[PDB]
This record gives C-alpha cells, structure tokens and sequence, in this order.
C-alpha cells in the first residue's frame, strides 16, 4: 500500500492533551514534508502545520491558531508522524488529516523548476473538544401550525434535543415506515449539546388511518424513547 | 540551479 | 471564513461548460501560484491544476486554470456525468510561516433532472418543549435539486441571524435532496413577537414560511 494512515482521535476536555499519529507506508517518507490539516464541521480545510525533511533542516512552522499549543515532530525509523496537541479548545474540534508535499519536476536548459503540491492525503481521524457529560436525548413532537390541505400533502416529525455524544438513530413505526422519510444530520448548539430533526411527509388523507411514532435510540446513554406525533 | 514553486522553499538553489 | 472563497455550487448539463472561481488576497493568491483539486465523497483529492494553469499527467485539455490579480479561475467544458464532485482551490501565503491555504470548495452539479424548487414547512416550538422552558423553530427543507440552498430567518420584518444553526443538505432516495436549518430562542422572544419566518434561497428564487404564536 502507498499510503498515510493516521490514529488516536478521541474526546478530550478543554484545557487536555492529546496526542495523533501518522504511519506512511509504500513510500520513501524520510524524503518528503510532511503536513497536519484539519476540517471543522461545515467548514473549509485549514492548514495545521508542517515538518521538513531531515535533509531541508527537520523544521516545523506551524499555524497562528495553534501556535505555543501543538507540536510537529517526526520518527523516520519508524516511517510515523505526531501531532501533539495541548491545552485544547472546543474549536480545535476537528478531523485532522496528514499529507505529504509532492512536486512536478519541469525541466529547463538552465533552471530545472519544482512545483509543489499536497500529494498523498491520509483518511483522517477524529478529534471532540467537549467539556460535555454523556446525556440523552429530549424528545419533541414537530407538527404544523394549521390543519393540513384536502387533497395535499402533509409533513410531521421529531426533534431530538440536547444529547451527548454523538450519534443517535431514529425509526418510524419500529422501522416500518421508510416512504417520505428524512432524518438529518445533528447540529451542535451553544450548549456543548447536539440535536438533530426526522421527519416523514405523507397524504393528508393518510392522517388519521394510523399512528406515527418516531423510535429514537441514544446508545451512548443506553436511552430509547418512543414518541407519537399527532396531527 | 533549481527552482522552487512552493511554501517553505527557497526559491534558488545552486 | 475559508481563507479563499469560492461560490458554494455551480451546475450544468452534460457537454456543456463552467467556471469555478477563487478569491483571496495579495497575500495569498495575488503574489503566489494556485492550484485546484477533484475530491468525490469518499475519495481523497486529486490534482488537476498546478502553477495557475498547468496541467498534471492524465488530466484532460477540458480542463484549464487562469489567475487573474488576487482571483483564480478553474474552467471544465464538455460535462460528463463523471465530473460530479467537489473542486477546491489551494496556494500559500506570503508570510514567514508559509501556510497552505484553501477555498471552502464548490459543489459541482453535472444536471440530469429537472430543477426542483425546496418544499419548505416551519414548526414553531411545541407545547412540551414551552413547558421544559426552552423554544426551537424548526425548517425543513426537501426534494430541491440541485442540492444548494441558503437560509435566512425573520422576527416579525427584521433580519435575525443569532441562534441560527443550519445543515449541509444532503441526498434523498430520488437523488434531490434535504436540509434542515433551526433557530433557538427563549419562551418569552417566541411569544414577544407577532410572528417568525424561514426564507429558503434555491437557484434564485425564494420560497417563504411563517409561524405566528397567535395562531399555534
């Protein structure tokens, strides 16, 4: 395999360490420079850090955000990268990926030219920041305003509320109803707390021919709740 | 000599 | 707040042709060189252009890269279906520690269904969360194709943008897709107020939902 492989995500608390790794196999990794990257939920790829090649000086520069905090070093016996992280905030929460530089080689009659570029990319892996205890989810019934269309279609669902950590998974009449239903992914609010919405959309004659009844499961929290949804 | 296209690099070395 | 912002989609059919443009500064774009990636889900990046407007081994002459100041240009003709991926742009900054730098990405939509506009339904919070205290209004928005929207929301005429949490749409089963956006207030914002309103954006055109107290 010509790859990066990196491990040791996990949750951590502000103010905690944490230390990845990064192992480079099918390649010549004491050869090249070495970048951390990470990506924010919903956000844009930001640049960590990075460390040279012994042969350019084995130098680390590192991003304004992370400076004083995280540490580049590298092992070329053991083909592995680290990135040590200390004194964490809930905005280093992030995937953090590594990557070699890579370059296309031009020749010309008196200057050969060197364009760099990130050339092989690791798959990543997870680093929470959360100062959160495990907690499950509130259920919530989501139905409209005013009494639905004749002839119409209409849309109901569940909120779930406030849980720690991720994930949670929702079914609709044990499983039974999949027709016209969405869940979404979870957003994270002010509160350290995640929450997520479902939903189904069916007939409006369909009202009132049976029951729908979101099923949500927190394994996390060993919770399950089952909720009905009225309309 | 060679040069470099890239962040971090010198742009000529001999 | 990527460094280097670039339109978060772009679409067209099969066999025809677009631009992805990439926005930075003198001291990104403007004195360095750009380059620009493929990255389909899943996948790991893959390099089309390097230096502005070359092109690596393998990649196709539909392909071609411009810089112009402190903005950058990917064009690709003749779509295929194939090309339906992310692209984002990369360069450097002038400063001493010499940071890569991105652009948020641009979703690519090579078209093979017929625009849909968003089916957008509000929920105003329910009487159970009211009593735990709490109020959420919820926006679901689903079935638009392709998969971009933006989301504003009202009280009452005014613009509120605070408490806002939206998601990144994703795929339904018939391949057009869903979004969720939520806004947090207190019990007393939500009866204060005549009423609320979710603005869904789709390929420039609005579809509006609003919820009143008084009647809920």
């Amino acid at each position: 395999e010509v790859q990066l492989v990196e491990s040791g995500g996990g949750l951590v608390k502000p103010g905690g360490s944490l230390r990845l790794t990064c192992v480079a196999s099918g390649f010549t990794f004491s050869d090249v420079w070495l970048n951390w990257v990470r990506q924010a939920p919903g956000k844009g790829l930001e640049w960590v850090g990075r460390i040279k090649s012994r042969t350019d000086g084995g130098t680390t520069d590192y991003a304004a955000s992370v400076k004083g905090r995280f540490t580049i070093s590298r092992d070329d016996s053991k083909n592995t990268l680290y990135l040590q992280m200390n004194s964490l905030k809930t905005e280093d929460t992030a995937v953090y990926s590594c990557t070699t530089d890579g370059f296309i080689m031009i020749r010309g009659v008196s200057e050969d030219y060197y364009y760099y570029y990130m050339d092989v990319w690791g798959k990543g892996t997870t680093v929470t920041v959360s100062s959160a205890s495990t907690k499950g989810p509130s259920v919530f019934p989501l139905a409209p305003c005013s009494r639905s269309t004749s002839g119409g279609t209409a849309a109901l669902g569940c909120l779930v509320k406030d849980y720690f950590p991720e994930p949670v998974t929702v079914s609709w009449n044990s499983g039974a109803l999949t027709s016209g239903v969405h869940t979404f992914p979870a957003v994270l609010q002010s509160s350290g707390l995640y929450s997520l919405s479902s939903v189904v959309t069916v007939p409006s004659s369909s009202l009132g021919t049976q029951t729908y009844t979101c099923n949500v499961n927190h394994k996390p929290s060993n919770t399950k709740v089952d909720k009905r949804v009225e309309l | 000599c060679r040069i470099h296209i890239g962040p971090g690099r010198a742009f000529y070395t001999c | 707040q990527s460094v280097l912002t670039q339109p978060p989609s772009v679409s067209a059919a099969p066999g025809q042709k677009v631009t992805i443009s990439c926005s930075g500064s003198s001291s990104n774009i403007g004195n360095n060189y750009v380059l620009w990636y493929q990255q389909f889900p899943g996948t790991a990046p893959k390099l089309l252009i390097y230096g502005n407007n070359k092109r690596p081994s393998g990649i196709p002459d539909r392909f071609s890269g411009s810089k112009s100041g402190t903005s950058a240009t990917l064009g690709i003709t003749g779509l295929q279906t194939g090309d339906e991926a992310d692209y984002f742009c990369a360069t450097w900054d002038s400063g001493l520690s010499a940071d890569w730098v991105f652009g948020g990405g641009t979703k690519l939509t090579v078209l093979s269904q017929p625009k849909a506009a968003p089916s957008v339904t509000l929920f105003p919070p329910s009487s159970e969360e009211l009593q735990a205290n709490k109020a959420t209004l919820v926006c679901l928005i689903s079935d638009f194709y392709p998969g971009a929207v933006t989301v504003a929301w009202k009280a009452d005429s005014s613009p509120v943008k605070a408490g806002v949490e939206t998601t990144t749409p994703s795929k339904q089963s018939n391949n057009k897709y869903a979004a969720s956006s939520y806004l947090s207030l207190t019990p007393e914002q939500w009866k204060s107020h005549r009423s609320y309103s979710c603005q869904v954006t789709h390929e420039g055109s609005t579809v509006e939902k609003t919820v009143a107290p008084t009647e809920c």
